[PDB]
C-alpha cells in the first residue's frame, strides 16, 4: 500500500535496522497538493524510534526501505494510515498520503 | 472554504537575449540547441525544497511577476501554457508535473548536464540530463511567438549557460540538425543574460521603474517587400533606361581601382582584380542586360512605392562630363569613371527617406529569394550549409549593411536627380504595427492608499531616464488601472513627452523634458494647487497661470503617480531621505513644502498595473454589462440571464467578452478501472453533471463559445477562436520508442456554437434559441456536449484532480445574448448538486447567492514586494560561458484563495 | 524696502497702472520671455497679478527666505502680527529685542530636525 519514488539517492548500504532510531525531515502533503504538515517549518529533527510504532504504517515502513542520505517521495494510502476516522481537525477522513521524506542520519 | 496561509520562496527567471521561431516564410532555422551546467544547488536553503528548472518559454504571454500568482507562487518555468520546463524528475507545464524515466533519475544536482533540444518544423522539444536521453517530449503546441531558453530558479543556486562556439562548450555532441543557440544572435544586438519582463531595475542612487519592454516578433522576420511583377513599364522611363544602368554597371568597381584590386586585360571580374572600368560589352551579356533590367527593376520599385519624374530645367547631359582622373587610370581600353560621370547634384529628405526604403525593397526581395532557395540565417556564416549574417529584414539589419545597401542606390537616385527628373514623394499613411494589444503599453505605478495626504504642501521628484510618453502627476485612491491617467478625472496628470497637463482631457502646458531631467512635482491642499517644476524652474502655461491646475477639491485625497510607456526608464523619488533630492533646496524648501516621505523608516510601499487578465465579479454598477438572476419556476430551471444594457444606442461597447461561473466544479480524485422521470437508483449513484446555455435569438451563433476553463486561463484575445486556445500533448514512453502515454494539457475546453447551425441559405437569426448543453463524468473526466439535445462528435478527456469554470466567450449582437440554465437531465444531477459539499444528494437545481457570473479584466493592481532577489549575471569566460548565482534567501508569506487556485 | 513703499503710497499705485495703459505695458512678455526663449481679455489693460513691482518680489522672496533660521518662524509670525497692529521698523526691532528668547526648539518638532539637517548643512552658514 505504500510506494516509495527516489528524489536524491544517498549511499544505498546502510538501511535503518531494529534497535536504532531513524532521524527525518519529512514533509508531508495531502493529495490535492495542500501541504498539511513540515518539519523544517518547526525547524528540529523527526527523531522516531522504529520498531515500537510511533509514526503511522505506511510511514514507517517507507522509511525502513530508504538509505543513509536518501531523499525520497512516499504514497500512503489510508489503510496503512489513519484510514476511516482519519486525524480529527488536520486530515479528512480516507486521504492518500505523500511525504518528502529526507532520511539525514541515524540515530 | 477558509483562506489558507503558508511561507513561500521568491522564484525569478533568466534569460539568454536569444529569439528563435517558426512563420511561413521566416528567416530563421528550425532547430536549436543549448545546454545549462550546475555548479551548485543547496538542497533546502529555506524550509521549503529549492526550485530550479530549465526549458524554454513563449514571449507572447510567459510574464513571472514576483511574489503570488498560480498555485502556491512562486512560478517559474512551466507553470502555465507559454513555458515547459524540466526539474530532473518531472516536466512541467501547465503548473502540473509528471515524472520522467531517467538513466539514474534525480533531481538538479551539482555537476550535471541538461541538454534541451528544440524542433519546430514539428512540434517537440527533447530532454538529455548527462547526455542520455529523457523519456519524455512536448507535443502539438502552438507556435505563435518566439521561443527562447530560460532558467528559473529560487535563491541559494549557481547555474551556467552554455551556448555553444565562443559562447560554450556543449560538452557532448549536439544531435544532427540542431544549431548552437549562440548562433541567432541579430546582428544589431550582443549576447547577454537578463530577466523576463519586469516593471523594476536597480539604479545608481535609486531603483528604476521601468515600464514594458518592446517585444521583437516571428512576423518581424519575414521579408515582405512590395511585388514588382504588375507593372508595365512608362515611356519616360524607357526613355531613361539606359544612363541609369550605365552609372550602376561599375560603380561598385570605381571604389577599389588604383589599389590592390586594380584591374588587368587578362582576366574579368570576380578574379580579385575586379574593376573593367572600359564598358559593359566586354563585360558578358547576361549579367549585362540583367544590370540594364535591373536598373528598369529599382525604377519599378519606385512606381509600386509611387515616385513619378518630371522633366523641367537643362538637360544635364549637355552640361555632364566624363572626368578622366589621375586616379582610375588603365591601360585597357583606355581609361574613364568606372561608372557614367556626374558633375554637382544635391538630394533633398524626402529622396533620402525614398532611397531608404528602395534599399529596403532590395534587400527584403534578395532575402525572400535567398529563403525560397533554402537559405537561412546564422551569426556566423556556412556557404555549405547555406547559411548568411545577412539574412534577416532590412529593419533587422545592421547599419553597416544599411550604408552598403544605401550608398550605392543614392548614387543612382542622385544620377536620376541630376537629369531634372522630380523624384515624387507618395502619400503619407500613418500605421501601427502592433495595434490589438492596447494595455501592454503603460504600467501605472503609484504610493499605497493608506498613504493617502488631505492636508499640507507635499513635494515629489521623478527622474526621466528615457525621453518617451512618461507621464508623472497625484491621482485620488480609486484610480482605475486600464484607464490612462488624465483621460478620467481621478487623476491630475503632466505629460512631458510634449508639455501636455492631462485632466478630463490635454491641453499644452510647460515644455517637454530631455534625458537626465528631474520633474519635481508640488502639491498644496491648502491653497488648492499643484505646481511643476523642471530642473528648480517652474513650468509655466500659456498665460499668466504658472501653476497647472487649480481649485482641485480635497475629496478622498491624492497620491503620488506616474505610468511609463513602453521602453522607458524612469527613478521616483518621493524623498524618503531628505539629502537626496537634488531640487527640493532649489525650490520647495523655501515655500514650506515638504518631502512626500520626510519621516519614514521602511521604503513607500508602491503598486502598479498588472498586465495579467483576471476573472472577476461584473459590477452592479455597469455600463453595458448586467446579469440577471431568474428565479426557478415549476417547469424552467434557475437562470443567470446576461443582457446587453446599451445594445443598438449611441457609444455601445460591442468586443469581445470573456464569462465564468464563480465556482468550479473538480474530478475525482480516482479514475474509474477500465415521462422523463429519473430511475431513484441511478440518480443517485451518477457521477455525470449537465448544464446548458440558451443563446437567444438575434445573438449569431459564430460569436459564441460554450464550455468549461482551468483556473489557470489568463488569455484576453479581441478575435478569439478555437485556433488560439492553447494546448500540448504529454508524450512517454519506455527508453527504445514505445509511446505508452500522451496525454492533452489545455486551459480552454469549449466548442465553437457556429458549428451547431445547419448552413441555412439566409436568415442565421433563428426564431429558436440554440440551447448548447455540457456534460461532465467526475469518476472518468470525460466531457461531452449536445447541440439541441443530439450528441457532437466532439469529446475531451482530462487528468484527476482537474478544477473546471463553466465558461462561456461571447461577442454581443442582441439585447438579450445568453441565459445560464441550470437544469438536469434524465438521471443526471445538475451543477448546483456538484458545487456544493451538502448538496451532493439533492437533484433539485438551486442558484445560492455564491453562485455567480464574472467576467476577465485585462488589467488589475497589485504590489511590489519590497525587496527583490540579487541575482549576478556575467560570462565567467570563453569555455566557461554564463554564470548565474543567487544565493540571499527570500521568503513571502502567501493568501491562497482556495477555490480559485491562485495566492 | 521698494516694494514697502509701493504699497504704502497707494497714489504711487494709481500711476503705476496709468504708465501701463498710456504705455501699453503688456507685462505678459516680461515675465514669459525665459518661456518664449526655451520653446515651450480679463486683464490684460492691468493686474496686480502682472505688475512687475510684485512679480520681482516673488521671483526674489525665496533668497530673502534664506535669510533666516527655521527656529526663527514664531518670531516671523510675532512680527507680522505686530506689522499687523500698526507697528513702525523699530517698534517690532525692539519687540524682538525683548521676545529674543521666543525661537522655535528643535525638540519640540520633528520637523525641525530635518530643516536643521539641511539648512546648516550649507557651506555658506556661519554658526556665530
Amino acid at each position: 500500500g505504500v510506494e516509495i519514488e527516489t528524489i536524491s539517492p544517498g549511499d544505498g548500504r546502510t538501511f535503518p535496522k531494529k534497535g536504532q532510531t531513524c532521524v527525518v525531515h519529512y514533509t508531508g502533503m495531502l493529495q490535492n497538493g495542500k501541504k498539511f504538515d513540515s518539519s523544517r517549518d518547526r525547524n528540529k529533527p523527526f527523531k522516531f524510534r522504529i520498531g515500537k510504532q510511533e509514526v503511522i504504517k505506511g510511514f514507517e515502513e517507507g522509511a525502513a526501505q530508504m538509505s543513509l542520505g536518501q531523499r525520497a517521495k512516499l504514497t500512503c494510502t489510508p489503510d496503512v494510515a489513519y484510514g476511516a476516522t482519519g486525524h480529527p481537525g488536520v486530515i479528512p477522513p480516507n486521504a492518500t498520503l505523500i511525504f518528502d521524506v529526507e532520511l539525514l542520519n541515524l540515530e | 472554504l477558509l483562506l489558507q496561509t503558508n511561507l513561500i520562496n521568491y522564484v525569478t527567471s533568466i534569460r539568454p537575449n536569444i529569439f528563435v521561431g517558426r512563420a511561413e516564410g521566416s528567416t530563421q532555422y528550425g532547430k536549436w540547441y543549448f545546454e545549462v551546467m550546475v555548479d551548485e544547488v543547496v538542497p533546502f536553503l529555506t524550509a521549503q525544497a529549492t526550485h530550479l528548472r530549465v526549458g524554454w518559454a513563449l514571449t507572447e504571454g510567459y510574464s513571472p511577476y514576483p511574489g503570488g500568482g498560480e498555485g502556491w507562487g512562486g512560478n517559474g518555468v512551466g507553470d502555465d501554457l507559454y513555458s515547459y520546463g524540466f526539474d530532473g524528475l518531472h516536466l512541467w507545464t501547465g503548473h502540473v508535473a509528471r515524472p520522467v524515466t531517467s538513466p539514474g533519475q534525480h533531481l538538479l544536482a551539482p555537476e550535471d548536464v541538461v541538454s534541451c533540444c528544440l524542433d519546430l518544423s514539428v512540434p517537440s522539444i527533447s530532454f538529455r540530463i548527462n547526455g542520455c536521453p529523457v523519456q519524455g517530449v512536448f507535443e502539438a503546441f502552438n507556435l505563435d511567438g518566439l521561443f527562447f531558453p530560460v532558467v528559473s530558479f529560487s535563491a541559494g543556486v549557481k547555474v551556467r549557460f552554455l551556448l555553444g562556439g565562443r559562447h560554450g562548450e556543449f560538452k557532448f555532441l549536439p544531435p544532427p540538425g540542431y544549431a548552437p543557440c549562440h548562433e541567432a544572435v541579430l546582428p544589431r544586438e550582443r549576447l547577454r543574460l537578463e530577466p523576463i519582463k519586469e516593471y523594476r531595475r536597480e539604479g545608481p542612487r535609486g531603483p528604476h521603474l521601468v515600464g514594458p519592454s518592446r517585444c521583437l516578433s516571428h512576423t518581424d522576420f519575414v521579408p515582405c517587400p512590395v511585388d514588382t511583377v504588375q507593372i508595365v513599364l512608362p515611356p519616360h522611363l524607357e526613355r531613361i533606361r539606359e544612363k541609369l544602368a550605365e552609372n550602376i554597371h561599375e560603380l561598385w568597381a570605381l571604389t577599389r581601382i588604383e589599389q590592390g584590386w586594380t584591374y588587368g586585360p587578362v582576366r574579368d571580374d570576380n578574379k580579385r582584380l575586379h574593376p573593367c572600368l572600359v564598358n559593359f560589352h566586354s563585360l558578358p551579356e547576361p549579367e549585362r542586360n540583367y544590370n540594364l533590367q535591373m536598373s528598369g527593376e529599382t525604377l519599378k520599385t519606385l512606381l509600386a512605392l509611387g515616385c513619378h519624374v518630371g522633366m523641367a530645367d537643362e538637360k544635364a547631359e549637355d552640361n555632364l562630363k566624363k572626368t578622366k582622373l589621375p586616379k582610375t587610370y588603365m591601360m585597357s581600353n583606355g581609361y574613364k569613371p568606372a561608372p557614367l560621370d556626374l558633375s554637382h547634384v544635391r538630394l533633398t529628405p524626402a529622396q533620402t527617406t525614398l532611397v531608404d526604403r528602395l534599399a529596403e525593397n532590395g534587400h527584403n526581395v534578395w532575402a525572400r529569394d535567398r529563403v525560397a532557395q533554402g537559405w537561412s540565417y546564422s551569426a556566423v556564416q556556412d556557404i555549405p550549409a547555406r547559411r548568411n549574417p545577412r539574412l534577416v529584414p532590412y529593419r533587422l539589419l545592421d547599419e553597416a549593411t544599411k550604408r552598403s545597401n544605401r550608398d550605392s542606390l543614392c548614387q543612382a537616385v542622385r544620377t536620376l536627380l541630376g537629369y531634372g527628373y522630380n523624384i515624387e514623394p507618395p502619400d503619407q499613411e500613418p500605421s501601427q504595427v502592433e495595434n490589438q494589444s492596447r494595455w501592454d503599453r503603460v504600467r501605472i505605478f503609484r504610493a499605497e492608499k493608506s498613504y493617502t495626504v488631505q492636508s499640507g504642501r507635499w513635494y515629489f521628484e521623478f527622474e526621466a531616464v528615457t525621453t518617451g510618453e512618461m507621464r508623472v502627476g497625484w491621482a485620488r485612491p480609486e484610480l482605475r488601472p486600464d484607464v490612462e491617467l488624465g483621460a478620467d478625472e481621478l487623476a491630475y496628470v503632466f505629460n512631458g513627452h510634449r508639455g501636455q497637463r492631462w485632466h478630463l482631457g490635454s491641453e499644452p502646458f510647460g515644455r517637454p523634458w530631455q534625458s537626465g531631467d528631474v520633474v519635481g512635482c508640488m502639491i498644496d491642499l491648502t491653497e488648492n494647487t499643484i505646481i511643476f517644476t523642471l530642473n528648480g524652474e517652474v513650468l509655466m502655461s500659456d498665460s499668466g497661470s504658472e501653476t497647472a491646475f487649480r481649485e482641485i477639491e480635497i475629496g478622498d485625497g491624492f497620491l503620488p503617480v506616474c505610468s511609463l510607456g513602453p521602453g522607458q526608464v524612469g527613478h521616483l523619488n518621493l524623498g524618503q531621505d531628505v539629502s537626496s533630492l537634488r531640487f527640493f533646496a532649489i525650490c520647495g524648501l523655501q515655500e514650506g513644502f515638504e518631502p512626500f516621505a520626510i519621516n519614514m523608516q521602511r521604503p513607500v510601499t508602491t503598486w502598479f498595473s498588472k498586465s495579467l487578465p483576471q476573472f472577476e465579479p461584473v459590477p452592479p454598477e455597469h455600463p453595458h454589462y448586467e446579469v440577471a438572476r431568474m428565479d426557478g419556476t415549476v417547469d424552467t430551471p434557475p437562470c443567470l440571464r446576461l443582457a446587453h444594457r446599451t445594445w443598438g444606442s449611441q457609444n455601445s461597447l460591442v468586443e469581445m467578452l470573456f464569462l465564468r461561473l464563480s465556482l468550479p466544479v473538480q474530478f475525482h480524485q480516482h479514475f474509474r478501472c477500465t415521462d422523463n422521470r429519473d430511475d431513484p437508483e441511478i440518480i443517485l449513484n451518477t457521477t455525470t453533471y449537465y448544464y446548458s446555455v440558451r443563446v437567444f435569438a438575434g445573438q449569431e451563433p459564430s460569436c459564441v463559445w460554450v464550455g468549461w476553463v482551468t483556473p489557470d486561463y489568463h488569455q484576453h484575445d479581441m478575435n478569439f477562436d478555437l485556433s488560439k486556445v492553447r494546448a500540448v500533448t504529454v508524450t512517454m514512453g519506455d527508453e527504445q520508442g514505445n509511446v505508452h502515454s500522451s496525454l492533452k494539457c489545455s486551459n480552454c475546453y469549449m466548442v465553437w456554437g457556429g458549428d451547431f447551425v445547419s448552413p441555412g441559405q439566409q436568415g442565421r437569426i433563428s426564431h429558436t434559441d440554440l440551447v448548447i448543453g455540457c456534460l461532465v463524468d467526475l469518476a472518468t473526466g470525460l466531457m461531452t456536449f449536445t447541440a439541441n439535445g443530439k450528441e457532437s462528435n466532439t469529446f475531451f478527456q482530462v487528468e484527476p484532480n482537474t478544477k473546471l469554470f463553466p465558461a462561456v466567450f461571447v461577442l454581443p449582437t442582441h439585447q438579450n445574448v445568453i441565459q445560464f440554465e441550470l437544469g438536469k437531465q434524465k438521471n443526471i444531477m445538475p451543477l448546483s448538486a456538484a458545487m456544493f459539499l451538502s448538496e451532493r444528494k439533492n437533484p433539485a437545481p438551486q442558484c445560492p447567492p455564491r453562485l455567480e457570473v464574472q467576467m476577465l479584466m485585462p488589467v488589475s493592481w497589485s504590489r511590489m514586494p519590497n525587496h527583490f532577489l540579487q541575482v549576478e549575471t556575467r560570462r565567467a569566460g570563453e569555455r566557461l560561458g554564463w554564470a548565474v548565482q543567487c544565493q540571499d534567501p527570500l521568503t513571502m508569506m502567501a493568501l491562497h484563495i482556495p477555490e480559485e487556485n491562485r495566492c | 524696502e521698494i516694494f514697502i513703499y509701493w504699497s504704502k503710497s497707494h497714489n504711487f499705485k494709481r500711476e503705476e497702472q496709468n504708465f501701463v495703459v498710456q504705455n501699453e505695458i503688456n507685462n505678459m512678455s516680461f515675465l514669459t520671455a525665459d518661456s518664449k526663449s526655451k520653446m515651450a481679455r480679463r486683464g490684460d489693460r492691468y493686474s496686480v497679478q502682472t505688475s512687475l513691482i510684485v512679480a520681482t518680489l516673488k521671483k526674489m522672496l525665496p533668497i530673502g527666505l534664506n535669510m533666516c533660521a527655521p527656529t526663527d518662524q514664531d518670531l516671523i509670525m510675532l512680527a507680522k502680527t505686530r506689522y499687523a497692529l500698526k507697528d513702525t521698523d523699530e517698534e517690532v526691532r525692539e519687540f524682538l529685542q525683548n521676545n529674543l528668547h521666543l525661537q522655535g526648539k528643535v525638540e519640540g518638532s520633528p520637523s525641525l530636525r530635518w530643516q536643521m539637517a539641511l539648512y546648516r548643512g550649507l557651506p555658506g552658514r556661519e554658526e556665530d
